[PDB]
């Protein structure tokens, strides 16, 4: 395991998302806005303190560099199954243990991400190795944990 | 894997953050 263009890529994707005016830097605000799409509802502490763990440069803010720099790491996430778990609830809104198609485009959408029809038919077909039409929690840890 | 990728980064950046 090396770190690659292709990773990169992936990563400053990832940094888009949080980043959603697109000035290059994530927030308090930002982090905040994604951690509420994602299920939790962080105090304002604990955003400072997230951001504070990587701020290299200290101006308060998290730029891609800094962000990469974490997600490159060689860690081993220790938080890593209560998030994921957090996240499968947040999309199995009606808690039946599947993801359905209108479930995925609602989370999907407050990220947003406004998918076509094609792109939510395709993040089903991705993710329901068992082919039954949805995505069930061992489904959802499978795309979650690929890396 | 590309929207799912991008959902899973985004799970994990969160992970990182709270852990680090
Ligand atoms: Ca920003
Ligand atoms: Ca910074
Ligand atoms: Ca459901
Ligand atoms: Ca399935």
């Amino acid at each position: 395991d090396q770190l690659t263009e292709e990773q990169i890529a992936e990563f400053k994707e990832a940094f888009s998302l949080f980043d959603k005016d697109g000035d290059g830097t994530i927030t308090t605000k930002e982090l905040g806005t994604v951690m509420r799409s994602l299920g939790q509802n962080p105090t304002e502490a604990e955003l400072q303190d997230m951001i504070n763990e990587v701020d290299a440069d200290g101006n308060g803010t998290i730029d891609f560099p800094e962000f990469l720099t974490m997600m490159a790491r060689k860690m081993k996430d220790t938080d890593s199954e209560e998030e994921i778990r957090e996240a499968f609830r947040v999309f199995d809104k009606d808690g039946n243990g599947y993801i359905s198609a209108a479930e995925l485009r609602h989370v999907m959408t407050n990220l947003g991400e406004k998918l076509t029809d094609e792109e939510v038919d395709e993040m089903i077909r991705e993710a329901d190795i068992d082919g039954d039409g949805q995505v069930n929690y061992e489904e959802f840890v499978q795309m979650m944990t690929a890396k | 894997r590309r929207k799912w990728q991008k959902t899973g980064n985004a799970v994990r950046a969160i992970g990182r953050l709270s852990s680090m």
